[PDB]
């Protein structure tokens, strides 16, 4: 009992076994998708619940890293919540309590893959069977979104999707994405490429939208010392999207 | 590790630990907070299995020891020191952060084979 | 207990003082073009000078190649600082003079109990350190010669007497053992 | 892993050869503190801010050893951001007292960290004083630092129940004023926090506030060379 | 010491001088013995509080009525000066008196006096003075009332006796060796040395 | 007591029990695993690394085929030093072991 | 027993081509607690001699106090003739010297004005020895006083006194003990003359 | 520098219950951190900790308690008195030789009624019908004894344990403030307050 | 003894100065750090930090700025907190996108003194407090700066001076 | 290796008189020296000495008390009880750092009556209606001040020390055997002993 | 600092301020009673029973019609010793005295 056997090893194709059906989880899981905009990035993704009577607040999909950092998933949620648990905690003991500062995206993504990755190779533990897009805002490389999968691969992306939809909305984002993107005009086609995805109804409660972008003074909580400012990242309340989807 | 010539001797070489300088016997005056600092997650952990055999009785830390004991010795990545993702849950540190996080602590004896053959007591 | 060095233009000169009566003490050959002398305490100090020459064969028959003395230098600055990390700290004094065949150069190291690296021209310890300087300051120049610098030392080492040595010189041959102090 | 001791040995070797106070008023809490750090009798650095931020409504303030206080307090807000962001709650002050005095009771006070926690919950408005060896205290007013006694003063004199918020400001600053003039390790300026149960927590900074150019080439230079980044 | 006075409290007001002291003399952590004064009249004039060693404290009362008897065959600097010396001296000695003293008084010429002295000899006068514990709790209330000279025309019996007793009320509260009795004695130029007893903290 | 060495061989004149009875044992481990006595150099190696790690004014001499007679004093405090002339009953050291004189 | 206490502060003397001055804060201190904020540390013992004993306050009030009464048994003796600087350091000399092995932990300083009128200015060692200086501080923040003067003087009587106005000042800021208060005594063949500043309370 | 609780404490067992009172002044040598403490400790609802000794140790030992009665409760029901003062034994006890720990347990339970325990710095459990500790209880055993009575009242109690820490209180200084007492009957758990205008002239 | 040189950190108009009486002074790109005390701790710290800041641009393909560096080596110093390094170290650089220029002043465990005007450290520290004070003013020219900053370094005791600009630094050197 | 005095002793001044009282046990460690011990020596007719502290300083310090009050009484007749504190002051103060005296007098004289004088180790001396010290003192503060009334009788008084040596002998093992009381009063000196079985089960 | 004899003289090259200061006081009075300036030997004499009872490396020298040109050391314990060569500005010591060189 020194040892367990790798339950991830290589096919005589070459492929990966346990990697390739953690991909197709993935792709059965329910869509999400995400867009970079000139001033700021955009993830959402759509609530699918056992029944009715289930509370959607408690549904959250869309979660914070950072203030200036959030993600989002498709596939198992439990394994997903695990994942989001260790990275606010990588977030503070691996940067923030070694430099005062929150890390970059690209950083907190390297992390979270370090994590996904180690369980590639490991004879007790299958692959996280999820896929995050993880959007935040860097103080020098400003906006950014990606895309890190099941393998610990990740990749930075204009615009992604990931999901059942994620073939139909990808080429849909092909199609309506350009550099000069504004947040809102990022929004209003997040929404709308969702909607073709999402099966059945289409609200603010069975959708739920987080933005990077601009600073948000008044969710600080508290005033003073002006260089130390807001969160990037907002959750806008199924109240707002229901406004966005009448425009 | 004792030498393989002389199995009486620590082995100066691969133990790189600056020479034999750090004698064995030398290694007694300490820091009054080492010893219980070093192990007091240990007395804090045992203490709390007393307590569940006490009330709950033996069957739970047998348990709780029983899954730790799967989560450890199945999880070998000899290129990461930091715990895995499930121990955490299971100690139930997954929301707590402590100066052996943020503080975690050669071209000889540092190799993977080395904590492969630890691992394996080969 | 004394160790000598001094910084020849183009070797580096390295001097020590010799119950038990025998007719190469405080001295071990790190390279072939690499001299390490010490001075402290008996023992704690020899099995430290005895692993550093292990621990730099090992990585000369690792890589097949000749470890600069610079190189050796760090290494053993930071050995003797990890040595002492858990223990009381130990009066030892280390001299390290090697011939850098990439550079073309002498070079003169001196490492201090605490593990503090100096570059040196010259350098000392023991009673050595409390009135040599006042000479070798005075009379010592840069574009030296060995034999010059044994007429040094050997006036240096006059005084030592005075007021009171084996004699290795590192160079592009290699080390070499001297009888003219 | 975590503090070393790593030359602890070598050091004994080597070796061998403020005013605080936090005021609870009807309707929140106020933390006030100076400004002044001294290095020994030398006055280190001055406008220095002592207000420490372990949650958005949850403020913190020591003495003692300084980097102590920062360690531990950094510490605890981490903790505090992780489990508000685990359990989606705004945090409880009596949460960052166990956590902190467990941890400091962790290392048998070698952690020299004095503070006081004051913050408002969804349970009501706190107030706890902690020490290096983790026995704490809940008190409507408290005050620390060598000039406590004097702030202390202020407080009892004048202090009473249910105060306003332009009141516990009053009395707060008034009383780290009189720590300012009477203990010499207290100074400068003084740094007013308010915390209130339904309202974002305001931090005051300097909330109160009470030639020899050398011509050019004076100084002989040996040479001179430009550096490369 | 052994047993001992905690403190003494005192400022100087426009017309006189205003010095105080609970009524406790402390045995370690025991409140032994509530009915010690502490404040010592050495004439129409002039006042000595003291703290410390209750038994040193015995010792110097009847220097001060020696003093009296001596001369009578004072002012409040010419005592201060004798205690001064024999404090100074009683250090030389090796052999000091464990007391801390405040003489408050008034000259005959108007001048007010307030002067400390402790067991080493260190001597200093202020516009508010006090011992041990008081130093640090009532000598910064008290210095709000006169922060300076100027303020001490400023201040009137009533403001300086309203500061006093006070200070005593926090000095109590805050003092674990303090009593809630305490004797306080107003000196004025005009009316002269005024004496109460056995006051009430509340 | 005293020894030196000639040409003949060496000469020997005149907590340390157990430690040279104990030596006595890793010797014939060594002995045996490498089928060929212990040298003089290893041996005093060995108890000179060791007094060294528990801070016994021994000494060691022998005869080998290779290394021929020497002599090796070990100080208590693991001061290791080679020995022409020792001094601090005779008996004489030749490659076929020691005779008592 | 301890009988050695302390109370901070600075002094400063300067000896100028014709005049002399000495400078010293009025702010007596024990433990981070200000004792008091105005005690002259800086005395004149007549004779165009002025006097200041910093460190332990109870070791220079005595110190001041023999040397004073030793100034007055030289007038009787010497038919009431002046007493020269040179003589009055000896005379101080023997003073601190006559207790060293139970010694006065004080730096005092003496200015005044040599027989020929130039500026004089003695620093005595806390045994005795003493040597003639043209500028020398002690105390808590003399190490912070002299390398701003000897940059500006290594001169009138009213722009050194701005410089040590300016020394002060800037002392105060950096350092705690110095106090709020600077007395400077100025000595010329006119007299002394007495100088008050104000400095930082805090 | 480890705090130590300057306490005068006491529990009493009556006709239909136990009282358990303290006093409520918390003080670091001769000064008063806080004047409002609230000694009263709650282990369980019907059972409450008073400490004396390190304020630090006996803080954790206290969570730890109701942390295993809190563990023990949700198993086998509301634990009794006397388990509740096995836990405190075990902890108490095995850390002796590291923590510094004195307690009181006072609780309610419907088969043992109400019962007291108390705990001194040894580590030994010994059950009283009343119990008194803390620097302050020295004395008022000679007072306890003489008034002390079995099956008494809620009112004589309550009478009974005002006079008594009233003594305490004037005697010993460490200890002093509000009164606070804390009645557990099968009614439920009551909160008592007693200013010192009520008390002191008992 | 090679052991407790001096070192100065000022804030001048857009430009910094440090200066130090082997090399005391280091720079990890446009940030540099000056270290006072013991000669092994002054060796043993640049190479973690050069060791530290060197993955940090790795990682991160960024040079670190002196505000992240400050925290860097407040937590290093931290670690080892029983048994620390007997050093007072200094940092004085700018910030690439702000161009506000930085200095900072630790103890031996790390205590941000992150004063807006001058940090010292060292030996003779005392001295250089009140005459660096005396002499400094607000929005020195980076040669006005250079004469207060030398004069105080000078008289309060050879020494080297660095003047940090945006893109350029100048090496002087003092009698 | 100095014998110290391990006592539980009282002084009661009552209606006609005053009443001295103390154990008979006098301790060496846990070991009972002797069980039937005199404590109350008698320094004059009319005035009664009660030692506390070392035994050979105080007896020392007696011997010389009753010298000296008897060389006082052949020249201006019978002293006070004051005249008798005031001689023990002298030796017991002066004497402070070489002897460790402490002492309670209480005696009888037509001018004042019964009066009390009790001497803590300090040396001090403060007059009370009624004085208690020794080791089991302690533990009857809190009794003495609840029961003590003015101007009680004889009755009273005897039953009031009995009651209150008796918790003291039983708190304090220092403290015990035969309760010997004198009752000084105008028709002369008496002398009651109270054996165990008649004090115990009050 | 240093001094040596020659033919010509001696040269001289370059608490304690009192006692010297005080001996030149003892000296004066020495100089009065006998009339005739105390030799280097007593002087030395002196100053060396005084710092002994009161345990300061002074050094004498002089020039005597009898005596001649004699240096003496007292070291701070009492110890008396007198020298040909002293070593530890020019000065030289003739019968008439001390000349500033």
């Amino acid at each position: 009992d020194r040892y367990s056997f790798s339950l991830t090893t290589f096919s005589p194709s070459g492929k990966l076994g346990q990697i390739d059906y953690a991909l197709t989880a993935v792709k059965q899981g329910v869509t999400s998708l995400g867009i970079k905009a000139t001033n700021g990035v955009v993830i959402a993704t759509e609530k699918k619940s056992s029944s009715p009577l289930a509370m959607s607040e408690t549904l959250s999909k869309v979660s914070l890293l950072t203030p200036d950092i959030g993600a989002v998933y498709s596939g198992m949620g439990p394994d997903y919540r695990v994942l989001v648990d260790k990275s606010r905690k990588v977030a503070h003991t691996s940067y923030k309590r070694i430099y005062g500062e929150y890390p970059p995206t690209k950083l907190l993504v390297s992390e979270v893959a370090k994590i996904m990755q180690e369980a590639t190779q490991s004879g007790g533990v299958r692959p996280f069977g999820v896929s995050l897009l993880i959007a935040g805002h860097d103080e020098f490389n400003g906006f950014s979104l990606y895309q890190v999968d099941p393998s610990g691969s990740y990749f930075p992306w204009k615009a992604t999707a990931i999901g059942k939809g994620s073939v139909a909305a990808k080429t849909f984002l092909e199609k309506r994405w350009n550099d000069e993107l504004e947040l809102e005009d990022a929004i209003h086609i997040a929404l709308l490429t969702l909607k073709e995805s999402v099966e059945g109804e289409f609200n603010g409660d069975t959708i739920e939208l987080a933005i990077i972008g601009d600073e948000n003074p008044d969710l600080l909580g508290y005033t003073g010392i002006p260089t130390d400012k807001g969160p990037r990242f907002r959750k806008l309340t199924s109240q707002e999207i229901n406004d966005r989807l009448e425009a | 590790v004792l030498s393989s010539a002389v199995p009486s001797l620590p082995d100066t070489l691969r133990q790189q630990e600056g020479g034999a300088v750090p004698l064995s016997t030398q290694l007694n005056d300490r820091h009054p907070l080492e010893s219980t600092l070093k192990n007091w997650e240990t007395t804090q952990r045992q203490r709390q299995m007393e307590q569940y055999r006490q009330i709950f009785g033996i069957a739970e830390p047998m348990k709780r020891t029983m899954e730790m004991e799967i989560v450890n010795r199945t999880d070998f990545n000899p290129l990461s020191t930091n715990g895995s993702i499930h121990r955490d849950i299971l100690l139930n540190k997954e929301c707590s952060i402590d100066w052996e996080d943020v503080y975690p602590g050669t071209m000889v004896g540092d190799d993977v084979h080395s904590k492969i053959e630890k691992q394996l007591g080969i | 207990d004394i160790i000598l060095g001094i910084r020849v233009q183009d070797s580096v000169i390295l001097a020590s003082s010799k119950g038990i009566s025998v007719l190469d003490d405080k001295t071990r050959q790190l390279s072939p073009h690499t001299l390490m002398s010490f001075a402290g305490e008996a023992g704690d100090t020899v099995q430290f000078a005895e692993y550093i020459q292990a621990n730099i064969q090992l990585y000369s028959i690792r890589e097949d190649y000749e470890l600069s003395p610079q190189a050796v230098s760090s290494f053993v600055r930071q050995e003797l600082a990890k040595s002492i990390r858990s223990r009381r700290p130990y009066q030892v004094n280390v001299l390290i003079g090697g011939y850098d065949k990439k550079k073309n150069k002498p070079e003169l190291y001196q490492i201090d109990y605490l593990g503090t690296k100096v570059e040196l021209p010259y350098g000392a310890h023991g009673y050595s350190g409390f009135y040599t300087f006042f000479l070798l300051d005075h009379h010592y120049r840069p574009d030296m010669t060995t034999e010059e610098g044994l007429d040094l030392l050997k006036l240096c080492v006059q005084e030592l007497e005075k007021r009171m040595v084996i004699v290795k010189i590192v160079d592009k041959d290699g080390i070499r053992q001297v009888d003219d102090f | 892993a975590g503090l070393s001791f790593d030359n602890y040995q070598r050091n004994n070797f080597l070796a061998e050869n403020t005013t605080i106070v936090g005021v609870k008023f009807n309707n929140g809490v106020v933390i006030a503190a100076d400004t002044r750090s001294t290095q020994g009798p030398i006055v280190a650095d001055k406008n220095c801010a002592k207000l420490h931020r372990i949650s958005p409504k949850i403020w913190c303030a020591g003495a003692g050893t300084a980097a102590d206080t920062e360690a531990v307090t950094q510490l605890i807000g981490s903790n505090i951001e992780l489990h508000s962001l685990y359990t989606s709650r705004e945090p409880r002050v009596v949460s960052a007292l166990q956590m902190l005095k467990q941890h400091l009771f962790k290392y048998q006070g070698h952690i020299g960290a004095y503070l006081i926690v004051a913050g408002v919950d969804p349970t009501g408005s706190h107030l706890f004083s902690i020490h290096a060896h983790g026995s704490t205290d809940v008190g409507y007013y408290l005050s620390l630092g060598s000039g406590s006694l004097a702030a202390m003063a202020v407080l009892e004199s004048h202090w009473k129940q249910d105060l306003t918020k332009e009141e516990a400001i009053k009395l707060a600053s008034d009383a780290i004023q009189a720590g300012i003039w009477n203990d010499l390790g207290s100074g400068s300026n003084v740094d007013v926090c308010v915390m209130e149960i339904g309202k974002d927590a305001e931090y005051l900074r300097n909330y109160l506030t009470p030639s020899y150019k050398f011509p050019r080439g004076t100084t002989a230079v040996l040479k001179e060379s430009i550096v490369n980044i | 010491p052994i047993v001992t006075g905690t403190s003494v409290i005192s400022m100087k007001y426009d017309n006189g001088v205003i010095i105080a002291a609970d009524n406790l003399g402390s045995y370690g952590s025991l409140l032994r013995f509530n009915g010690v004064e502490r404040l010592i009249p050495v004439g129409d004039n002039t006042v000595v509080g003291i703290s410390g060693d209750i038994s040193d404290m015995q010792h110097i009362e009847r220097l001060l009525k020696d003093l009296v008897t001596e001369n009578a065959y004072l002012e409040p600097s010419y005592i201060f000066e004798y205690l001064a010396t024999v404090m100074y001296q009683r250090r030389s000695k090796m052999n000091p008196l464990w007391n801390a003293i405040i003489v408050a008084g008034v000259q005959s010429n108007g001048d007010q006096f307030l002067r400390y002295v402790n067991l080493l000899g260190v001597t200093y006068s202020s516009p508010t003075l006090a011992t041990g514990f008081g130093a640090h709790m009532a000598n910064p209330l008290l210095r709000k009332v006169v922060d300076r000279e100027s303020d001490i025309p400023k201040t009137t019996v009533q403001v300086a006796e309203e500061a006093i007793v006070n200070a005593m009320r926090v000095l109590y509260y805050r003092d674990a060796r303090s009593s809630r009795n305490f004797s306080l004695a107003i000196i004025d130029k005009n009316t002269g040395l005024t004496f109460k007893k056995n006051l009430q903290v509340e | 007591t005293l020894a030196f060495r000639f040409q003949g061989g060496i000469i020997v004149a005149v907590d340390c029990q157990f430690w040279e009875t104990w030596l006595g044992s890793q010797c014939r481990l060594h002995e045996l695993r490498e089928k060929e006595r212990i040298s003089v150099a290893a041996a005093s190696k060995i108890l000179s690394n060791l007094v060294y790690q528990y801070k016994m004014g021994t000494m060691i001499c022998g005869y080998t085929r290779k290394e021929g007679p020497t002599i090796y004093y070990v100080d208590s405090d693991g001061t290791r030093l080679k020995g022409d002339i020792f001094c601090v009953n005779l008996y004489h050291v030749t490659e076929d072991g020691w005779i008592y004189h | 027993f301890n009988p050695y206490g302390d109370n901070g502060g600075t002094i400063l003397g300067i000896a100028g081509e014709d005049f002399a001055v000495l400078a010293g804060d009025t702010r007596n201190i024990t433990d981070y607690s200000i004792n008091s904020r105005y005690e002259p540390k800086v005395f004149d013992c007549g004779d165009n001699i002025v006097m200041s004993a910093n460190g332990f306050a109870a070791d220079g009030d005595a110190l001041v106090k023999r040397f004073k009464n030793s100034v007055k048994w030289y007038h009787f003796d010497h038919n009431d003739k002046k007493l020269s600087i040179n003589s009055a350091a000896r005379n101080i000399q023997h003073l601190l010297y006559g207790k060293r092995f139970f010694p006065y932990y004080v730096h005092t300083i003496i200015a005044g004005l040599d027989e020929d009128g130039k500026g004089a200015v003695y620093s005595f060692d806390p045994v005795g020895s003493y040597e003639r200086e043209q500028c020398r501080a002690g105390g808590a923040a003399a190490s912070l006083i002299m390398p701003f003067l000897d940059n500006q003087v290594n001169l009138s009587v009213e722009e050194v006194i701005k410089l040590v106005r300016d020394s002060f000042t800037s002392a105060t800021e950096r350092h705690i003990q110095v106090g709020d208060g600077l007395e400077i005594l100025i000595v010329t063949k006119d007299g002394v003359r007495k100088e008050f500043y104000e400095l930082k309370r805090d | 520098g480890e705090v130590s609780l300057g306490t005068s404490i006491m529990a009493v067992t009556f006709k239909d219950g136990v009282i358990l009172g303290a006093d409520s002044r918390t003080t670091t040598g001769a000064y008063i951190a806080n004047r409002v403490t609230d000694k009263l400790t709650r282990v369980h609802d019907k059972i409450w900790c008073c400490r004396s000794g390190s304020a630090a140790d006996t803080q954790a030992i206290a969570d730890i308690v109701q942390y295993h009665l809190e563990l023990y409760t949700s198993q086998y029901g509301t634990p009794s008195t006397e388990t509740a003062a096995s836990v405190f034994k075990e902890l108490c006890y095995e850390n002796k030789d590291n923590l510094t720990a004195g307690i009181i347990v006072a609780g309610y339970d419907d088969k043992n009624k109400g019962e007291v325990y108390t705990i001194p710095l040894g580590g030994s459990v010994h059950k009283l019908p009343y119990a008194i500790a803390g620097s302050g209880s020295t004395f008022i055993y000679g007072y306890c004894d003489k008034n002390f009575r079995e099956n008494m009242s809620k009112e004589e109690t309550v009478d009974f344990i005002k006079h008594s820490l009233s003594q305490a209180i004037k005697w010993d200084g460490s200890s002093g403030g509000v009164i606070r007492m804390v009645v557990l009957t099968a009614a439920g758990v009551e909160r008592l307050i007693f200013y010192p205008d009520e008390y002191e002239q008992l | 003894s090679i052991n407790g040189g001096i070192v100065v950190a000022m804030t001048g108009k857009d430009c910094v100065a440090i200066a130090c009486d082997f090399e005391k002074i280091f720079h990890y790109g446009h940030v540099f750090l000056g270290i006072t005390g013991l000669a092994t701790d002054v060796t043993t710290l640049n190479e973690m930090f050069r060791y530290k800041t060197n993955l940090y641009k790795l990682k991160e393909e960024r040079a670190i700025e002196p505000e992240t560096f400050t925290q860097l080596v407040s937590s290093s110093l931290y670690e080892r907190r029983f048994g620390p390094y007997f050093v007072g170290p200094v940092v004085a650089g700018i910030n690439s996108k702000s161009g506000k220029p930085f200095i900072a002043g630790f103890d031996l465990i790390g205590c941000i003194d992150e004063a807006k005007d001058f940090i010292v450290s060292g030996t003779a520290s005392d001295q250089l407090f009140g005459m660096c004070e005396s002499l400094y003013e607000p929005n020195l020219e980076p040669e006005d700066l250079f004469e207060t900053i030398s004069q105080a370094l000078l008289n309060a005791a050879g020494a080297v001076v660095y003047i940090i600009k945006k893109d350029e630094v100048v090496k002087r050197y003092l009698k």
